[PDB]
């Protein structure tokens, strides 16, 4: 099964039809006013028709920001692209801090195509080509469902050639790719020799032949990327992309210009369409002041996705001036562009709901007895303290033969594993010998 | 565990059996190779209701010398692979078959007769059966036909013009017949020099082998029984006899053949236990190669002949593919044939497998049904005096019939 996570709760806003939020609804509890802002955000993406527009989620440590972030990638759902980063990617070594934050814009926004995926695959029955040179060659292929013939161009007979197909080898070919691949020599030549280096395989049980329709996800960087250097052209087979090492590199303006322009022509023709979607530069406090100046530039530009920030800070020092504060660790400059969301702190019985909530996705039953110890560790400590006990609260109960946390065993943990708060309290107290 | 075959039944009637309206009812007489089936064509009843002889096509005379037996009872027999190739062991089969049948009196058998042969017959061969027939016998016209071409007239949808497969398995031959038009292809028909026979040799030289202790408990009218009863024929060879690899699936399956008792005895009066033997004996039309020789085998045979042909002729031929005869009996054999012409036809198309209503009898039915047809179409048959300047290498071109071809034979 997949792995349990510190947000696999969160499975939506879980707003009602109107645009109002549920008291607990998809996975969160609490923060209407906080995320009923949210679903004007989603109807904001949407909407395609903005660019470069930003939001900023404020409030203390635990109080709920990346699940929101992450709830609104559920509204979107999988057709829209969602890139998180952490403000401290920015300091590569081999590009300069711009060219970071520029090749994540890109990533946030997608075509999608559509295509017919469409496999021929069988045991080979017969190679023959077709004047001077080869015109184009016909080949069969065999299945238990039955026999076809197909009518290969010379660029996929190469390819045969080059993978060292003969008949009564097993293939696959795709027709659109041109992509071709041996299985191995069909069993029923298995006794050409007793002892022979070659791989057997069955003839295949299924269809000769099969269409989907498919789609494919690619975003503009991923365009950039691969036509700024020369392709390397190498399915190995050749010594020369030995020699020269990878590297990233600053993609200059004018391919981003030639992009922009050949991606104009193919949505024009049907064959694309586009999906502007959401970056969100988590821990945002932790850019540069040369970063932040770069974003007034960057917000601005009529292809920029939607962007999203998140910060916990009160009113420290701006990295970068070894001077100059301001709220949230922002530039003032930059916070009069992007819309101000507040995060509020939790109330007892929210956080009792938060760690039932959690206990139930985790897999472990609870007592009310336990629980209500549980709830009220958290108003001492923090929430994120009480969700991290249920484990090892029911692998002690587990442990002991009992299937239900119980007050003794969350009693046991507590005096077990300590807090940062009552840590710090103890290093104060033995202050001289560390 | 083993029975024992029935012998020496009471055939005997009254000089002829002579309906209302034409008095020169023919016999039918489907010389088979294993065994000949004979009887009078009895018009005017839709199910022929009296096949009469079956007896093993098999005659004694011993170090007697001087006598010598027909009927169901060391041993001879006429032919030599399907075609018949002796003198009097012919006579004394037919001799047997007409007596039993009753006759009239003189000095001829007064009624005109239809006769199975070869899908081809040499042309020394139709000449000596002819002469061998006219001659002593005396038959005022005689029809020559193929048996499993008289098995397809039998078990078609309708009597009209048709094309199709003839899958034929009989004593000591197979045979794919395509035909077109009501027509037999005979140019790129092909013939499988294997049957029924080679099957039983092969399964007795096994347990002979297998049970060294007792060689003279096992004889060819038990591996009858074994190859009859408890035989069958598999959808994928190797794949079955993998499952038949593991004992727990094994003793499930495997057949326990008590022989006749006088240690719990069987280290003499054995169980005979038969597991892959009863795979390994069906097997041989498929795959030759399980004896020594050396041919094609009834699967890559089908689709040598099918695939030299226009391929929409094919996809017409294709559909009527028809089993018939002596070896098509085993069960699973209608499977096995048209899983394995799944894999060699185009990937959507389509293709009919067709098994004989009664496929020993049905060589018979059809020799009769097509005979109280065409009682009066004397372009059909060869009448006696044909035969005196025509020198029995000669034929006449009905369906149903082997190509004939303008030739004579020097005789003196
Ligand atoms: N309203 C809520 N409903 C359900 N679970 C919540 C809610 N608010 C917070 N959580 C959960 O509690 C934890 C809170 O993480 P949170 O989003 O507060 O991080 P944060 O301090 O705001 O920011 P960062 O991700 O930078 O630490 C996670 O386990 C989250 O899934
Ligand atoms: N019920 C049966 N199951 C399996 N094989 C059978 C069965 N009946 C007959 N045979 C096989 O049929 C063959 C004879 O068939 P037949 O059509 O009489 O041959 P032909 O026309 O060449 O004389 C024999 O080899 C015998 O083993």
């Amino acid at each position: 099964t997949q792995r349990i996570a510190s947000h696999s709760h969160v499975k939506g806003l879980g707003l009602d039809e109107s645009g109002l939020a549920k008291q607990a609804a998809s996975g969160l509890v609490g923060q209407e006013n906080a995320r009923e802002a949210c679903g004007v955000i989603v109807e904001l993406i949407k909407s395609k028709k903005m660019a470069g527009r930003a939001v900023l989620l404020a409030g203390p440590p635990g109080t709920g920001k990346t699940a929101l972030a992450l709830a609104i990638a559920q509204e979107l759902g999988s057709k829209v692209p969602f890139c998180p980063m952490v403000g401290s990617e920015v300091y590569s070594t081999e590009i300069k801090k711009t060219e970071v934050l520029m090749e994540n814009f890109r990533r946030a926004i997608g075509l999608r195509i559509k295509e017919t995926k469409e496999v021929y695959e069988g045991e080979v029955t017969e190679l023959t080509p077709c004047g001077k040179t080869i015109s184009h060659v016909i080949i069969g292929l065999k299945t238990a469902k039955g026999t076809k013939q197909l009518k290969l161009d010379p660029s996929i007979f190469e390819s045969l050639q080059k993978e060292r197909v003969e008949a009564g080898d097993v293939i696959y070919i795709e027709a659109n790719s041109g992509a071709v691949k041996r299985q191995g020599r069909c069993d029923t030549y298995a006794t050409e020799f007793d002892l022979e280096a070659e791989e057997y395989v069955p003839l295949p049980k299924g269809d000769v032949h099969k269409k989907k329709e498919i789609i494919q996800d690619v975003t503009l960087h991923d365009l950039d990327v691969a036509n700024a250097r020369p392709q390397g052209g190498q399915d190995i087979l050749s010594m020369m992309g030995q020699l020269m090492k990878p590297k990233k590199t600053e993609i200059t303006d004018k391919l981003r210009g030639e992009i922009n322009k050949v991606v104009n022509k193919y949505i024009d023709q049907g064959i694309a369409e586009l999906v502007p979607g959401v970056l969100f530069v988590d821990e945002v406090h932790m850019l540069d002041i040369e970063c932040f100046t770069y974003l007034h530039r960057a917000l601005e530009s009529s292809i920029a996705p939607i962007v999203i920030f998140a910060s916990n800070r009160g009113n420290c020092v701006i990295r970068g001036t070894e001077d100059i504060t301001s709220p949230h660790g922002i530039p003032l400059d930059l916070l009069d562009r992007v819309m101000i969301i507040r995060t509020m702190l939790y109330t007892p019985q929210e956080m009792k709901q938060i760690i039932k909530i959690r206990a139930q996705t985790e897999g472990i039953n609870i007592s009310e007895e336990a629980l209500n110890h549980l709830g009220e560790i958290g108003t001492k400590t923090t929430l994120r303290y009480s969700v991290q006990l249920l484990t090892p609260a029911n692998l002690l109960a587990k442990i002991n033969g009992k299937d239900s946390i119980e007050k003794e065993h969350v009693e046991e943990i507590s005096e077990l594993f300590y807090d940062a708060k009552s840590s710090a309290k103890i290093l104060a107290d033995q202050q001289d010998k560390y | 565990p083993f029975r024992d075959a029935r012998a020496a039944p009471d055939p005997v009637l009254e000089a002829g059996p002579v309906a209302h309206g034409p008095l020169p009812v023919p016999l039918v007489l489907d010389n088979g190779s294993f065994q000949v089936r004979a009887g009078w064509a009895c018009p005017g009843q839709d199910p022929g209701p009296e096949p009469r002889l079956q007896f093993r096509a098999v005659c004694a005379r011993g170090r007697g010398g001087a006598r010598g037996a027909s009927g169901p009872q060391m041993l001879r027999s006429p032919f030599d692979r399907n075609v018949p190739v002796n003198l009097e062991l012919q006579e004394l089969l037919l001799d047997y078959s007409f007596q039993h049948l009753g006759v009239s009196s003189q000095g001829c058998v007064d009624h005109p007769i239809v006769l199975t042969e070869a899908v081809c017959n040499p042309l020394y061969s139709r000449q000596m059966m002819s002469e061998l027939l006219f001659e002593c016998y005396g038959i005022p016209k005689v029809a020559y036909g193929i048996d499993s071409l008289f098995s397809f007239y039998h078990n078609k949808p309708k009597n009209s013009m048709c094309s199709g497969l003839i899958i034929s398995s009989g004593y000591q031959c197979t045979h794919v017949l395509p035909i077109l038009e009501g027509r037999l292809d005979a140019k790129n028909c092909k013939r499988i020099n294997l049957g029924g026979s080679q099957a039983a040799g092969y399964l007795q030289r096994l347990l002979q082998l297998k049970y060294p202790g007792h060689l003279a408990a096992i004889t060819l009218s038990r591996m009858e029984e074994i190859l009859h009863e408890h035989s069958y024929i598999a959808e994928d060879y190797v794949e079955e006899l993998h499952k038949w690899r593991c004992p727990d699936y094994y003793e499930n399956n495997v057949h326990k053949m008590q022989l006749p008792f006088s240690v719990f005895n069987l280290a003499a009066y054995h169980q005979l236990f038969v597991g892959t033997e009863r795979i390994r004996a069906p097997e041989i039309i498929f795959q030759p190669s399980l004896i020594g020789e050396e041919q094609a085998g009834i699967a890559e045979t089908l689709q040598y002949i099918l695939d030299r042909y226009p391929k929409d002729i094919q996809e017409m031929l294709v559909q009527n593919v028809f089993l018939t005869g002596g070896n098509t009996m085993y069960p699973g054999m209608k499977a096995r044939m048209e899983k394995e012409l799944l894999e060699m036809r185009p990937f959507r198309s389509s293709f009919q497998v067709q098994l004989a209503s009664n496929p020993v009898l049905d060589a018979w039915y059809g020799a009769r049904d097509w005979a109280l047809n065409h009682l009066d179409d004397n372009e059909v048959w060869i009448t006696r005096k044909e035969y005196e300047e025509k020198g029995g290498e000669y034929l006449k071109e009905h369906c149903a019939s082997n190509i004939y071809v303008p030739i004579r034979l020097p005789k003196q």
